[PDB]
RNA sequence: CCUCGA
DNA sequence: TGCATCCGTGAGTCGAGGGT
DNA sequence: TTGTGGGAGCTGTCACGGATGCA
C-alpha cells in the first residue's frame, strides 16, 4: 500500500542510499521510520515571485506580537506600581514589600520571555521557509505543521519511504556523478576519500543502466511454498518455516494499512502502520539487522531470507559447496594386517 | 464528522502511548502488541461516534483492547502452530525413491499375458482405455471405431484377461 | 608475536604489533637517547632531506 | 537446540 | 573536520540419538 | 465494547576494520 525501502540498501553498512542521496544514515533512519519530515521538492519561481508579500505579512505578524507584549508589560507595570503604592500607604515591611516587587518583576520577566519565545519561533519559521531546499529535514513537528499551514503550496514535504522514492525520482545522477568527479580531481583530504566512497556507488548506478529506484519496493516477491514447507505433525499440530510467519506479518500489516487508508484514519495511525509495514518487510528480508529481531515462541529469532545464505548452515556452505550423497555408507574401522596396501 | 477525527487526536492520542505498555503486558511480544494496539485503534475510530464525550476515554479504549485480545487469543490459538526442527534439510520429502519409481512404473509378469494371449484388437483398446483413461469417444477416435467396437473390445478384453 | 596468531598476522598483511620501522634511504643516522622514548633522524647521502 | 562419539 | 566510538564481521570437520 | 489495567531478560567472548557521529 505504501513503498518500502530494502533494508539491505539502508542498514547495510555503508548505507547505499545514504551515499546515493548524500544523506546521513541517522537522518535516513528518521525519514524512513517516520520520525522526521523531509522536503521532497521546492517551488523556486513561486517562492521568489511572492517573497516580498510574504515578508511583509511576516513583519506585520512580528509587529503584532511585539505590540501585544508591550501592552501586557505596561498593564502589569502600572498594576505593580499601584499595588506598591497601596502597600506604602499602610505599614509595609520593607522585605515583604520587596517580595511583592519581586513577584511583579517575575511576572514581567515571564511575559517578556513568553513573547520572546513566540518571536523566536516566528523567526525560525521564516528563516526556514526562506532557506528551504530538497533533502532538508524538519525534525520539529510544530515547525513542519506551521511551514505547511503557511507557505503550504510552495513546496512538498513527506515522511517514510515514499519521500525517499520521490527524492530518487527528482534525483539527477549524472549531475552528482560529475560533481563528485570534479571534487576528487581538483581537491584532496578527507573530503576526497568520502567523495571516492560515494562515487563508487554513484558510478555503479550510472554506468550500468540500473535504476536506483530498485532500492525501494512497491511489491514484495513470495518464494514458492515448497521452499517454505508446512508439514502436519502428530495430531492437530503443524510446523512451518519462519518465512511463513514473516510473510503472514507482512500480509496482515499491509491489509490493516489498506483498512486505515479506506477508513480515512488519522495521519498518526496510518504513519504508525506504514512504519510497522516497513519494519516487518525488513524482518522478512534480514531480521535483526535493525533493532531487535522478531521472535517466535520461546523468544527465538525467526530465520529470515538472508539467514538462508549466511553461515555454515546456509545454502552456500551446507548445500552447494558440500552435499549428502547416495551409494555411500559408514562403519567402525578395525585394523586388518593381512590386507595389502 | 471532521470534528470527531480532531476530537480523537486531541485527547486520545496521549493515551495511545500508555496503551502500548498495556498491550505489551498481555502479549509479551513487541511485534504482537503493536498489531494489537493498531487493531484496537481501527475498532475504536470506526465507531468513535458511539463514545459519549466528556466521560472517560481511557477506560473505554482499554476495554476495547482487552476484549479484542481475548478474541484474538481464542481465534488464532485454535490451531497449534510451532516451528520446524533447527535444520530444514531434515524435513523429509514424501516422494518415491528412484528405485521406488522404477519398479512402480513398469509392469509385472502378466505383461506377456495381455501382449500375446489377447488379440491386438483387445490389447490396444484395453491398454489405452485404462492406463490413459481417455473418454469413450477419444478411444473411438484413435482406432477409427465407434462406441460399438470400443466398448465391446473393452468388455471382452477384461473377460479375456480374467483368465490367467 | 606468538605462533599461529603470527601466521594469521602475516597472511592477512596486518600491521604487526611491536612494529620495527625500516630505513627509507641510505644516509647518516642520529638516534636521540631518551629514558621514556627514543627518536631517530636520517640525513641522506644522496643530497636528500 | 540438547547430550554424546572420533 | 579529526579522530573515537560503535557496529558489524569472523571464529574445524564428520558422525549417533532425543526433543520443540 | 467505560469508568484499573505499562515487559521480558539479558554480559561471562574475543580480535579486527572501517563507516558514523560528535566535538
Amino acid at each position: 500500500a505504501a513503498p518500502v525501502t530494502h533494508i539491505w540498501y539502508f542498514k547495510g553498512v555503508p548505507s547505499r542510499l545514504g551515499y546515493l542521496l548524500d544523506l546521513a544514515p541517522k537522518d535516513l533512519e528518521k525519514i524512513i521510520y517516520f520520525a522526521a519530515y523531509v522536503i521532497t521538492s521546492v517551488d523556486e519561481e513561486m517562492r521568489h515571485n511572492e517573497l516580498s508579500t510574504l515578508e511583509a505579512e511576516m513583519a506585520v505578524e512580528r509587529k503584532a506580537v511585539e505590540d501585544q507584549r508591550d501592552g501586557e508589560l505596561e498593564a502589569r507595570a502600572q498594576k505593580l506600581e499601584a499595588d506598591l503604592a497601596e502597600l506604602e500607604a499602610e505599614g509595609a515591611k520593607a522585605d515583604a514589600r520587596r517580595k511583592v516587587r519581586d513577584g511583579g518583576e517575575r511576572e514581567m520577566r515571564q511575559i517578556r520571555d513568553r513573547a520572546q519565545r513566540e518571536l523566536d519561533r516566528l523567526e525560525d519559521i521564516w528563516s526556514t521557509f526562506t532557506k528551504l531546499a530538497p533533502k532538508q529535514l524538519i525534525v520539529d513537528e510544530n515547525l513542519y505543521r506551521e511551514l505547511v499551514d503557511r507557505y503550504g503550496e510552495y513546496f512538498t514535504g513527506a515522511m517514510g519511504a515514499e519521500s525517499i522514492q520521490k527524492l530518487i525520482e527528482n534525483f539527477d545522477i549524472d549531475a552528482e556523478a560529475e560533481s563528485l568527479r570534479d571534487v576528487i580531481r581538483n581537491g584532496k583530504g578527507q573530503k576526497k576519500l568520502r567523495a571516492l566512497k560515494r562515487l563508487k556507488v554513484v558510478a555503479a548506478f550510472q554506468q550500468s543502466g540500473n535504476s536506483p529506484m530498485g532500492m525501494v519496493l512497491d511489491a514484495v516477491p513470495v518464494i514458492p511454498p515448497e521452499l517454505r514447507p508446512m508439514v502436519q505433525l502428530d495430531g492437530g499440530r503443524f510446523a512451518t518455516s519462519d518465512l511463513n510467519d514473516l510473510y503472514r506479518r507482512v500480509i496482515n500489516r499491509n491489509n490493516r494499512l489498506k483498512r486505515l487508508i479506506d477508513l480515512g484514519a488519522p495521519e498518526i495511525i496510518v504513519n504508525n502502520e506504514k512504519r510497522m509495514l516497513q519494519e516487518s518487510v525488513d524482518a522478512l528480508f534480514d531480521n535483526g539487522r535493525r533493532g531487535r529481531p522478531v521472535t517466535g515462541p520461546g523468544n527465538r529469532p525467526l530465520k529470515s531470507l538472508s539467514d538462508l545464505l549466511k553461515g555454515k548452515q546456509g545454502r552456500f556452505r551446507q548445500n552447494l559447496l558440500g552435499k549428502r550423497v547416495d551409494y555411500s555408507g559408514r562403519s567402525v574401522i578395525v585394523v586388518g594386517p593381512q590386507l595389502k596396501l | 464528522d471532521e470534528e470527531l477525527t480532531a476530537r480523537f487526536e486531541r485527547d486520545a492520542i496521549p493515551l495511545l502511548d500508555q496503551l502500548y505498555g498495556g498491550a505489551l503486558r498481555m502479549t509479551r511480544n513487541p511485534a504482537d502488541a503493536e498489531d494489537l494496539l493498531q487493531e484496537t485503534m481501527v475498532k475504536a475510530y470506526a465507531g468513535f461516534r458511539s463514545f459519549r464525550h466528556g466521560t472517560n476515554l481511557k477506560a473505554w479504549l482499554y476495554r476495547i483492547l482487552t476484549n479484542t485480545y481475548i478474541n484474538s487469543y481464542r481465534r488464532r490459538a485454535r490451531i497449534r502452530m510451532e516451528a520446524l526442527p533447527e535444520d530444514y534439510d531434515r524435513v523429509p520429502a514424501d516422494e518415491p525413491n528412484p528405485e521406488q519409481i522404477y519398479h512402480d512404473a513398469r509392469l509385472g509378469p502378466d505383461l506377456q499375458a495381455a501382449l500375446q494371449a489377447l488379440p491386438e484388437e483387445f490389447r490396444m483398446a484395453v491398454y489405452y482405455a485404462d492406463v490413459e483413461g481417455f473418454p469413450y469417444k477419444e478411444i473411438a477416435e484413435i482406432m477409427d471405431t465407434p462406441i460399438g467396437t470400443v466398448m465391446s473390445r473393452l468388455h471382452r478384453g477384461r473377460r479375456q484377461l480374467r483368465g490367467l | 608475536t606468538g605462533g599461529l596468531p603470527r601466521v594469521q598476522e602475516l597472511f592477512e598483511a596486518r600491521v604487526p604489533r611491536g612494529k620495527a620501522p625500516i630505513a627509507d634511504v641510505t644516509g647518516r643516522v642520529r638516534l636521540e637517547d631518551g629514558e621514556r622514548f627514543y627518536k631517530i633522524t636520517i640525513v641522506p647521502d644522496d643530497g636528500g632531506e
